[PDB]
RNA sequence: UAUUAAUCUAGAGUGUGGUAGGGAGUUUUGGAAUUUCAUGUGGAGCGGUGAAAUGCGUAGAUAUAUGAAGGAACACCAGUGGCGAAGGCGAAAACUUAGGCCAUUACUGACGCUUAGGCUUGAAAGUGUGGGGAGCAAAUAGGAUUAGAUACCCUAGUAGUCCACACCGUAAACGAUAGAUACUAGCUGUCGGGGCGAUCCCCUCGGUAGUGAAGUUAACACAUUAAGUAUCUCGCCUGG
């Protein structure tokens, strides 16, 4: 349960006089066995909003499955229309990523990633839509066992 | 073409000058004939219409070449004897299905309705029943067989159970 | 299997093909009908041989002419659909002719391409080993 | 027996003209008259598949909840449940977040009984304004508290008699693992519960039956007499 | 618009036959448009299936 | 007087054809006469001509079809309007 | 309360089914919107149509009861 | 991928039976009502906004009531609308009549759709010609709140508004939603067709709308007519 966060949203609200300041926070939980779990909240200050955001986050944890562990089909994933552009790289070309991304990959288990990020640069949609990417992924078992034919190829 | 004419007479002159009109409207019709020759007695007309209060109303039901309106219209409205010259055609849309017979029900029914004022009716003039039948005629129809088949698939019954167990 | 009513013809079969299958899995319906072609029914038969989709209907009316057909969708035992989304790839403007040099492996070894190489419809596998290549017509995985 | 067609009465009809896709199959299309009928065999097989999954639950003996939100007709069969089995339930508002959030709702469910138990203990000692006050502090955790103050625990299987009455219940339920039961009805949506039953409210003879046999399920599981669940057609509760 | 029931009675029955007219008739001191009489029209045909039903 | 039997059963092909390209183009030619006295009466009927337009090359796809087609199938069919 | 597809007649004219007509059409010569007549609407348009001729063949006065 | 031949239509459309709509244009008629004209009367006002004012008026104004000429559009009917290529159409009628709708099994038999090119229309203003200015009104004239004010308002008044050849061929041309093909709930509500019954409460398929499943979208929100599903095509936005 590492619950690292991500991006701060630095964000205030208007109201009679004065502005309430109750900036944002984003956070991912995991715990080094693929478990991955991502949550927004928000407080006056930073512990508060860090302590809901992890709670929030760490009350659903999702593992996902590793084989040639890159997304070994190209695929964009869009959350908030974000483009996150994931696609295999082979075992030795080294890892090239996105800081943001490179935090995503790396807290699934998952290896070297071509990855790319389009667009606009705000972090909140820009995890939201590598998260979606990343877990909308199917694993070869899947089709090898919801397909009548069992072999996978 | 359907057609029909309603003749208004000149004020509230005698009936002969209403058949004097009606004469002078049969050779205005130059051949497109088929007219019954009806009058709906004296028929006051409430606000000023051309120049008159009253009149006396004549319908002629007509079919035919669709030519002899306009001249009609122009020769009755520039004699005086005549103030409305009215002529009916396709315009004028309503029903003339060639299923009719299916609706004498509602033929009785209505004058039924019309006559709810009688303690012998139970249905109401606006009372829901359905009682219709729901016939549809309205399968376009094709015949047609099977050729091949191949690889029978079955599932599980609908009734979802979560994970099928909880001992 | 008697139709009852005829269906009315697509701009292009494949995108009909395309439209019914995903509006049925999209409304939750198990059957689909297309128009039968010798092209159609050979992808629709070797879509069925992959474990995609379930029993098919070739229904002829009067002559070979009026042809449909009408194949119900595969669903498993776990209500997961076998179609996870059918797609066309000899599409009316774009074309996409592959050689046999350039027969590619779905989602690297885990989706069945549809080949027709040089004598019919071949799934990827064969295709590869035929030293033949050809029209990719569609892609269901 | 198990739902069977002389128990339901006329458990057929619904409100005019309201039916999802989907629910046509637990409940049959639109009548010439508008209505939407229940019908009895998919009715007695969805309950057969809930019985014995509520009798292989209480084998594994967890925590349960007789849901009656409702105002009369379903409180009046969850009280003839509690009073038949021994079973936490939740007649007043189901509060929109119990078992999702029950911590600082178990230190709040703990000062009420804190509380009642030092009223019993005390015996006037202060002005009488602040035992009015105490005495409206207790019963305003009473209109809230009043259904969900039996169970110290989250409820490991939960029955709803209406899946859009029950809202914030399937939501606290869906946030857990634990399977849903509910009467469906032809206005709600089958996606929602665990265990959908074309069980109606507007018609009591299906609602009624369900709740008995619910509670026999358990009952029979804790070896003891059995009401119905046995009856060609079991006691017509017919609301007015 | 006659209104003939007693010497006050007929007035009391004449006041809502007043008011339909001066909310008839209020429509030429001011701007409006065909398009725009289409579009009340269509408004007041919400107003009283909403309301009136 | 849309001529909408009369036009068609005149152009048949076959025993039983009332949809013969042929009475197609036929029926079509008519509209397009009558809809052009209906334009030389009526100049600002905009309905009308663009129905019109619409007709005219319709009938022009449908006499390059028959003409890419069948020669036969309009061997019979040269008594289109023109000049 | 429709009086056209009730009677069954479905011809609509000038003078058929005057009465039925008038059933829509209020003493104050005015005639009742959709909302009140409630009917197919069908009749009801040609109602609209026949009692506005007959307000142009003074069946009925303009602004007049 | 494209061509070849013909039967099958199942989209192109067509036939038979029915069919709603203010479609459009052209033509015919009418006056409720105002002004001029006719009869009068009458006393001191009328005209009107934010308070009033400009202006009309003792010679008779405003008012009072109808009638001939005139021309505008035709109270309600008017639809959780119809029709309509968007554009637009509401007294009634006629001619051509476009297209909407099903019963459409039947029918040539892929003919098809978009479509830069091109053709047409696109409201209204305004304006060349012939009319009325009865009524309105841009411009105009005055009073009036703004520090002025041309801007709110009121009163009048030229072209014009209204008609026909029409032109500008432009829009808040709005569903701010390009068309055509195949499919996609329910429900809310307006409408059409066939079918069969008294009409609503009946079924089917569609036209114009919406909440909303799946689906889509940046969300709002589309959602059977998509911004969906896929296809086809054209044009455009790659910052102000």
């Amino acid at each position: 349960f590492e619950e690292r966060i991500v991006k701060l949203k630095r964000i205030s609200k208007t109201t009679k006089g004065g502005r309430n300041m109750r900036f944002s926070v984003l956070v991912v939980v995991g715990n080094r066995k693929g478990k991955i779990g991502y949550g927004i909240a928000k407080a006056l200050e930073v512990p508060n909003a860090i302590k809901k955001a992890i709670k929030a986050a760490h009350n659903s944890l999702h593992t996902i499955e590793i084989h040639k562990g890159s997304i070994y089909h190209e695929v964009i994933g869009r959350s908030g229309a974000s483009r996150v552009l994931l696609k295999p790289a082979p075992q030795g070309t080294g890892i090239i990523a996105g800081g943001a991304i490179r935090a995503i990959i790396e807290l699934a288990g998952y290896s070297d990633i071509y990855t790319k990020n389009l667009g606009r640069n705000t972090p909140i949609n820009m995890i939201h839509a590598t998260m979606d990417g990343i877990l909308k992924q199917l694993s070869p078992r899947r089709v090898a066992i919801l397909r009548n034919k069992n072999l996978n190829e | 073409m359907q057609y029909n004419i309603i003749l208004l007479v000149d004020g509230s002159l005698s009936l002969e000058q209403a058949n004097q009109v009606n004469e002078k409207q049969q050779q205005t019709l130059t051949n497109v004939e088929g007219l019954q020759t009806e009058y709906l007695g004296l028929k006051e007309l409430a606000y000023p219409i051309k120049k008159q209060l009253s009149a006396h109303y004549y319908r002629w039901k007509f079919s035919g070449d669709n030519q002899s309106t306009k001249d009609f219209k122009r020769t009755a409205n520039i004699n005086k004897q005549v103030l409305r010259e009215l002529i009916i055609n396709l315009e004028r849309e309503y029903g003339y299905l060639a299923s009719i017979n299916p609706k004498k029900q509602q033929l009785a029914l209505q004058k039924r309705a019309k006559y709810d004022e009688i303690i012998a009716r139970e249905n109401n003039p606006e009372n829901p029943d359905v009682p219709v039948t729901s016939g549809l005629a309205s399968t376009q129809p094709r015949l047609s067989r099977t050729e091949k088949a191949q690889k029978p698939k079955e599932e599980l019954w609908d009734v979802v159970q979560k994970m099928g167990n909880f001992d | 299997i008697t139709t009852t009513k005829p269906i009315k013809a697509h701009f292009d079969p494949v995108a009909d093909l395309l439209t019914k299958i995903n509006n049925a899995r999209k409304a939750k319906l198990m059957t689909v009908t297309t128009i039968a072609s010798k092209l159609k029914i050979a992808i629709l038969e070797i879509l069925v041989k992959e474990g995609y989709l379930a029993n098919f209907q070739v229904l002829e009316n009067k002559s070979k002419t009026k042809r449909i057909v009408t194949f119900n969708l595969k669903y498993t035992q776990r209500r997961i659909p076998s179609i996870n989304g059918v797609k066309q790839i000899s599409k009316p403007g774009l074309r996409i002719y592959r050689p046999f040099e350039k027969l590619p492996l779905v989602l690297n070894g885990l989706g069945i391409a549809i080949i027709s190489t040089s004598d019919g419809v071949m799934t990827d596998k064969v295709a590869r080993l035929k030293k033949i290549g050809g029209e990719i017509l569609a892609y269901v995985w | 027996s198990l739902a069977k067609l002389g128990e339901m009465r006329t458990h057929v009809g619904m409100v005019k003209r309201y039916w999802n896709p989907k629910m046509g199959f637990f409940i049959e299309p639109e009548r010439k008259h508008n209505n939407d009928h229940f019908v009895l065999e998919l009715q007695r097989q969805s309950l057969q598949t809930a019985y014995n999954y509520v009798k292989e639950v209480a084998q594994n003996n967890g925590q349960i909840l007789f849901v009656g939100t409702k105002n009369d007709y379903v409180k009046k069969l969850v009280n003839n449940i509690a009073k038949r089995v021994d079973v936490a339930f939740i007649t007043q508002r189901w509060l929109g977040g119990t078992l999702t959030n029950f911590k600082t709702l178990s230190i709040s469910i703990n000062k009420l009984n804190k509380l009642v138990e030092k009223q019993a203990e005390n015996a006037a000692d202060l002005t009488k304004k602040e035992n009015l006050m105490l005495s409206r502090e207790i019963e305003r955790l009473e209109k809230f508290f009043g259904g969900v103050k039996s169970l110290k625990r989250l409820p490991n299987l939960l029955i709803v008699d209406d899946p859009v009455y029950e809202k914030n219940a399937v939501a606290e339920a869906n946030i857990l693992r634990i399977p849903v039961v509910a009467l469906c009805n032809t206005n709600t949506n089958p996606e929602l519960v665990d265990f959908i039953i074309p069980a109606n409210n507007h018609q009591p003879q299906s609602t009624c039956l369900l709740m008995n046999l619910l509670a026999d399920a358990v009952a029979e599981a804790k070896a003891m007499p059995t009401m119905f669940a046995y009856k060609p057609d079991e006691e017509i509760q017919i609301e007015i | 618009e006659v209104k003939n029931d007693d010497l006050e009675l007929a007035l009391k029955k004449f006041k809502r036959v007043s008011l339909e007219i001066r909310r008839l008739a209020q429509r030429h001191e001011y701007h409006l448009r065909k398009g725009m009489r289409l579009r009340e029209k269509r408004k007041i045909a919400q107003k009283k299936r909403r309301k009136f039903r | 007087q849309i001529d909408k039997n009369g036009i068609i059963k005149s152009a048949q092909l076959h025993d039983k054809d009332v949809g013969s390209i042929q009475v197609q183009v036929s029926l079509l030619t008519s509209q397009i006469k009558q809809l052009t006295d209906h334009l030389l009466a009526n100049k600002k009927d905009f309905i009308s001509k663009r129905g019109l337009y619409a007709k005219v090359s319709k009938r022009k796809r449908l006499l390059k079809y028959l003409k890419h087609n069948d020669l036969e199938a309009y061997r019979n069919l040269v008594k289109t309007l023109n000049l | 309360y429709c009086r056209f597809c009730a009677i069954g007649q479905l011809r609509i004219d000038l003078i058929d089914d005057l009465e039925a007509l008038k059933r829509f059409l209020s003493p104050y010569a005015k005639i009742n919107p959709r909302r009140i007549t409630g009917n197919c609407q069908m009749h009801q348009r040609h109602v609209a149509k026949a009692l506005k001729r007959a307000r142009y063949l003074a069946l009925v006065p303009f602004v007049k009861d």
